[PDB]
């Protein structure tokens, strides 16, 4: 349909109407509400189904529609209004079409985001009375959903209805089990943080009542397995986000009871069976997001007492566990691996075949499932298998920063993959030659390693500090407070003389012929680069008498006169790391030097970051 | 469309799973259920303790009580007879194994641990009057160790911190104050979900003044707290604002709560937002309060929340002989407690920054509960408030982003959203702030926004060409997450259905945007722009706005 | 029982083995001053969500059976274990005729 180019025409309209102003946001009403039937009819004809259930061309002409409403921001303080909220008469047609969308964790994710700018942040402006008569109408929904959700234990509903209705359980629920960054106030539950909004433990209540009903009315439907396994999903959903974000590593919990209540209600899942479906990785899925929570960590006999599925467990059978084929096979996979550091781990060896630690199987197989992958092309599905089959690597199980600098170019660590001087290397030659006129992406990738790796030659001088343990450097990534720059001495190496990464940095990036300008952001890296750099080493003169800023201060001063905050004041935070010193702040050559630069400019664009240098 | 009747349904016995949660119950780092820790433990200074049927005999491991009281009271009351019933018994043991100054009262952290799990196995069915009773009950409890939440800040000379390097009572004194605290969270939650038809029953000046004196000896403003109990405190503190608000009938209760209490919450709060952080001394007495601390000398989890590394509960997992029916029980260790793994402060800093998330979110909660309001926030709400906001964005500039972080962008978006509470305050809160205030923080209100302002335009990148460097060099740690979150974290994201990855390239980009000062979300860089601009009020002198906004236009 | 004044789970709680420093049938953790009833509680709770009706029975007869052995060849120790082990043997047993099943009742 040509509707694409319909919906394009509409949202070339809305970005034209930017304003009065050439800024376009405008929070307070502007009575010139012209295209409020463009704006109801976003939602009038998204109950259709003809390219209403497209993504790509009707997906961002609907995120761009959103933009549109924040380029109006709020037109309510002198009109758009209705009866009671109409805030929440779009709310309810947004859930209807988030049934729509009821399965798809990418609809649904980015629908609740954007709705999320909507209430969190979009009725921000205002906060208590807006956000006030919402909760009172959310509230409203709830309650009519619990209601219902009675009588369909006994049978007098409908068959799509039903499935219809304990979908919209599931709608509203991980609406609701998402992590602050999704709501706030808006909603009274989900404002709170600390392991306890005022929603977590209300919706512990709502998982166990549930449960109570999912144990009281069942029916025996494909798609009723689907609205039960999804429900496994989110009540792993549920602890996902109430994650410390454990950079990499498998993310440990904010909240050891979000632990023990998945711990029981999965397990309480095992028993209830309901709904088997086939083709499901999903049901595996949730046991090994939560094992990958459950590792080693403290977290250990927590997940093996509060979940014990081992006695499921009969070693005397190809078919292991009962649940479904996929699903047993990864859990027979962490049951096994929960007996590995079980027993004598010297009675495993790694067999290489793949190359994980086994114990002694048995003596005859009896292990169809000990080590092999199975999916159709998931790599989620495999990556769970390897992360937590080899996650007692002994070896290299560490990084996050350094284990980045080879995300991107991956096959990277077929060598030492410890050693620094390979990533030394391979970034010299790459910056050699790497770029004919675009590599600003992977080159920028090997700066931010370049930045990192300095922070670990850092890390360094104080037996074993190399990309193996480092999620954040110390000197320059262990928030501090106080005068933070107190930590960074001058007793520290020189630069160039201890740092080869300097040298040819210095070469490269900046005697660059285009080091003025090939890519602002670009530049702001390695000024970045140049910044961490320094606060652990000492500082080469910016300028040595006869001129020649250092073709790194040089970077400081040009970006220092950028038109916006980016490069400015990404510039402006080192200036006082070359002034840091000793030997080149010795006669406070340096320091005068910085201070006529901070008194050699009064352009306007650099008032701010010019206070801060100075700061 | 028959949901059929499954007549021979197998539903659960809530209270028996809640004796099965009870008897294993094991905190986090324990060699026994908890329950049992209990279970090997007689005392010598209370021959014989009775409430209703819980002989804790001369000779009786307060679990071997304990536990059959569990048996007793199963047969006898239903669920919330139950919940009910060990309130009030294992509290009245609570006190009088803590109001005994002679006797092992290590019983009394697992108690209230014991509690906890009660109330937080089944805070469905968990009422008001036993609510007040467990709370207020460990409050004079914490009024009864008076000694460790008030102990020197620095151990001035005459006192001295020759303290038998001992977490094994200071586990005893801080669990039970931390468990409880984290007791007081569940109960508010228990209201804090219960009908608010009914809410005028577990607010009373009891549970207000009990609060006091126990918040004060947390947030010790003049002697060294730590930092489970100030982040238990300030969450009591928070999901109390959170009920002031989810109170339907407000005005009375609002009353009832005294406008000086809520006063000396936020002396303490704004206390508490102006200290500090010291990572590479988090775990060593560092300065005078302006340091939260969290010293490995008194480092365990937490009850709804994880944020030291729990070493000491390895200790527990050396808190009884485990062999012996102790009478007092197995040290824990202030010096074995605590170049290994800095994730440990990181992960413990994470918090700490979702803790003042906690505080903005709740000062902000204070915002709603007044829109005509009193002196709590008095212009000072501006003060206070944006005084953190613009040393968030001071602290993030001058380190943070460069000292790239697992903290980056969590800060960045509740500062950002700090900013916002500023952004509400002057324009609906706008009809409190008077000159004398405004004048006093003139200052931080302009710059904050001004700094803020100097991003729109953003002719750098406007997509996803190396402000995806930038994503790198901070945003790494989120890049780890959408790694993680495609490979291992959702069942859908694996195999991207390209509709996703166009939004991803510009969405994550303005998360680090906002990560590196800039490109803050157009709802962002306008509330801050019209923080300032809204000329109603003479904030900004018009002859040098046009100074000010020529920096980036205007 | 009758005169064993206690909840005979306690009564197993009070019960430690030192020579028998090493126990595991279904997950049967045992050491040193590590009570059989420490290890009886351990079962019975999480034993109740893993097991059905029957199958916890059975579960039972056969564990705490291979501590019915492996005390009762253990002539080094006394075995205060067995008579009260027996004695949740039969709470077990008797608790419904129907439920019980005569294949864990043969073995």
């Amino acid at each position: 349909e040509s509707h694409v180019k319909y919906l394009d025409e509409l949202i070339l309209a809305i970005k034209d109407l930017n304003s009065g102003v050439d800024s376009k946001v405008q929070i307070k009403k502007v009575p010139s509400l012209k295209i409020l039937n463009t704006l109801i009819r976003n939602l009038k004809d998204q109950r259709r189904n003809n390219i209403m259930k497209n993504d790509t061309i009707f997906s961002k002409t609907v995120s761009a529609l959103a933009l549109l409403l924040e380029y109006n921001p709020f037109l309510l303080v002198m009109k758009d209004s209705n009866g009671n909220f109409e805030i929440q008469r779009l709310i309810d047609d947004f859930l209807n079409i988030s049934v729509l969308n009821y399965d798809n964790y990418h609809r649904i994710w980015f629908m609740r985001r954007k709705l999320g700018s909507w209430c969190k942040a979009c009725v921000e402006f205002y906060g208590k009375p807006a956000k006030f008569q919402l909760t009172a109408h959310f509230e409203n929904t709830m309650n009519l959903y619990e209601q219902a959700l009675t009588e369909v234990l006994l049978g007098k509903t409908e068959l799509l209805k039903f499935y219809d209705t304990l979908k919209g359980l599931y709608i509203l629920l991980y609406w609701f089990t998402s992590e602050y960054s999704t709501f706030g106030n808006s909603i009274a539950f989900l404002d709170s943080s600390l392991g306890f909004t005022k929603f977590d433990f209300n919706f512990q209540r709502l998982i166990r009542i549930v449960l109570y009903v999912f144990d009281s009315c069942e029916l025996a439907a494909l798609e009723y397995a689907e609205i039960q396994l999804k429900y496994i999903s989110l009540v792993v959903d549920y602890v996902c986000n109430r994650t410390i974000s454990t950079a990499l590593d498998a993310p440990a919990l904010v909240c050891c009871e979000q632990l023990k209540f998945v711990l029981t209600t999965m397990h309480h899942f095992l028993d209830n069976k309901y709904g088997l479906l086939d083709n499901d990785p999903t049901m595996a899925k949730g046991i090994l997001r939560l094992y990958s929570l459950c590792i080693s960590n403290d977290f250990s006999k927590c997940f093996v007492d509060h979940f014990p599925i081992d006695q499921w467990a009969d070693f005397s059978q190809s078919e292991h566990f009962p649940f479904t084929q996929l699903t047993n096979k990864a859990l027979s996979i962490v049951y096994f691996d929960l007996k590995r550091r079980s027993l004598p781990v010297e009675a495993l060896k790694y067999d290489n075949k793949f190359n994980i630690w086994v114990y002694q199987s048995e003596p005859d197989s009896s292990l169809k499932n000990v080590t092999s992958p199975f999916d159709d092309r998931y790599k989620q599905l495999e990556k769970l298998r390897l992360l937590v089959l080899k996650k007692f690597n002994k070896t290299e199980r560490g990084t996050l920063l350094k284990y980045r600098v080879n995300q991107l170019s991956p096959g990277f660590f077929q060598r030492a993959g410890n050693d620094f001087k390979l990533i030394l290397n391979e970034a010299s030659v790459s910056i050699q030659t790497c770029f004919k006129t675009n590599n600003i992406t992977r080159l920028t990738s090997w700066t931010v390693i370049l930045g990192r790796l300095a922070c670990l030659e850092s890390e360094k001088f104080s037996s074993t500090k190399d990309m193996d343990n480092w999620y954040v450097c110390h000197l320059c990534d262990i928030e501090k407070t106080g005068n933070p720059f107190v930590r960074i001495n001058p007793n520290r190496p020189e630069a160039a003389g201890k740092s080869e990464i300097f040298r040819i940095l210095h070469s490269n990036f900046l005697s660059h012929p285009n080091i003025d300008e090939f890519s602002e952001s670009l530049l702001s890296g390695i000024l970045f680069s140049l910044h961490r750099i320094f606060s652990h080493f000492q500082p080469p003169k910016l300028t040595d008498g006869n001129g020649q800023i250092n073709k790194s201060f040089k970077l400081v001063q040009k970006c220092f006169m950028n038109s916006n905050r980016y490069l400015r004041l990404l510039s402006t935070r080192i200036i006082p790391l070359f002034n840091i010193s000793d030997s080149h702040n010795s006669e406070d050559e340096h320091t005068a030097t910085l201070i006529k630069f901070l008194q050699s400019q009064k352009l306007p664009v650099v008032k701010e970051n010019l206070v801060i240098a100075w700061t | 469309n028959m949901v059929p009747l499954n007549p021979n349904r197998i539903i659960p016995d809530e209270t028996s799973l809640f004796l099965e949660s009870i008897l294993l119950h094991q905190i986090i780092g324990a060699d026994l259920s908890t329950i049992e820790i209990l279970n090997r433990l007689k005392l010598d200074y209370i021959t014989e303790f009775k409430f209703k049927n819980f002989v804790i005999a001369k000779g009786a491991p307060i679990g071997k009580s304990i536990v059959s009281l569990l048996l007793r009271c199963k047969k006898t009351l239903t669920l919330d007879r139950f919940i009910d019933t060990l309130l009030e018994d294992i509290a009245v043991l609570i006190k009088e194994i803590s109001v005994h100054p002679n006797e092992s009262k290590l019983a009394v952290p697992f108690l209230v641990a014991l509690m906890y799990q009660i109330v937080q196995f089944r805070p469905s069915a968990t009422h008001n009057l036993a609510l007040k009773d467990c709370f207020l009950f460990i409050c004079d409890l914490i009024r009864i160790y008076h000694h460790v939440l008030k102990v020197p800040i620095h151990e001035s000379n005459m006192n001295l911190h020759v303290e038998p390097q001992i977490f094994q009572y200071e586990l005893i004194d801080y669990l039970i104050i931390s468990y409880s605290f984290d007791l007081l969270e569940g109960i508010l939650r228990v209201l804090q979900s219960h009908p608010k038809q009914t809410y005028m029953e577990f607010f009373d000046e009891n549970i207000l003044k009990s609060f006091e004196f126990v918040y004060k000896l947390a947030l010790t403003i003049s002697y060294k707290p730590m930092v489970n109990v100030i982040f238990s405190a300030v969450e009591v503190v928070n999901i109390i604002t959170s009920i002031i608000l989810n109170m339907d009938n407000s005005s009375d209760l609002k009353s009832l709560i005294s406008g000086s209490w809520w006063r000396d919450c936020i002396t303490r709060l704004y206390a508490l937002l102006e200290k500090e952080i010291k990572s590479g001394d988090v775990y060593n007495e560092n300065v005078d309060t302006t340091t939260l601390h969290m010293s490995k000398y008194h480092d365990f989890f937490g009850l709804i929340r994880n944020i030291g590394d729990n070493e000491l509960g390895g200790l527990i997992s050396k808190l009884i002989y485990t062999d012996r029916l102790q009478s007092v029980p197995r040290v824990i260790s202030k010096e074995d407690i605590g170049f290994t793994a800095p994730i440990i402060g990181y992960k413990m800093e994470k918090w700490l920054l979702k803790l003042k998330d906690e505080v903005l979110n709740i000062f902000e909660n204070l915002l709603m509960i007044y829109g005509d309001d009193a002196t709590i926030v008095n212009g000072e709400m501006l003060i206070h408030s944006s005084k953190f906001l613009s040393r968030e964005q001071a602290l993030m500039i001058e380190r943070y982003v460069g000292q790239d972080s697992p903290n980056l962008d969590l800060r960045c978006h509740l500062i950002e959203h700090t900013l916002t509470i500023i952004y509400r305050l002057w324009k609906d809160h706008f009809k409190q702030l008077r000159e004398e205030q405004i004048k006093q923080v003139e200052s931080q209100l302009i710059m904050s926004l001004w700094r803020f302002l100097v991003c729109q335009t953003e002719t750098v990148t406007a997509n996803e060409r190396e402000m995806r460097d930038h994503r790198h060099l901070v945003d790494s740690l989120h890049d780890l997450t959408i790694k993680d979150q495609a490979s291992y974290y959702e069942d859908a994201f694996e195999d991207l259905p390209e509709y996703i990855e166009e939004e991803l390239k510009m969405q994550l980009n303005k998360r680090t945007g906002r990560i590196m000062q800039v490109k803050y979300d157009e709802k962002f860089q306008e509330m801050a722009r019209t923080i300032l601009e809204s000329k109603s009020f003479d904030l900004t002198t018009l002859e040098e706005a046009d100074s000010l906004y020529i920096s980036m236009g205007l």
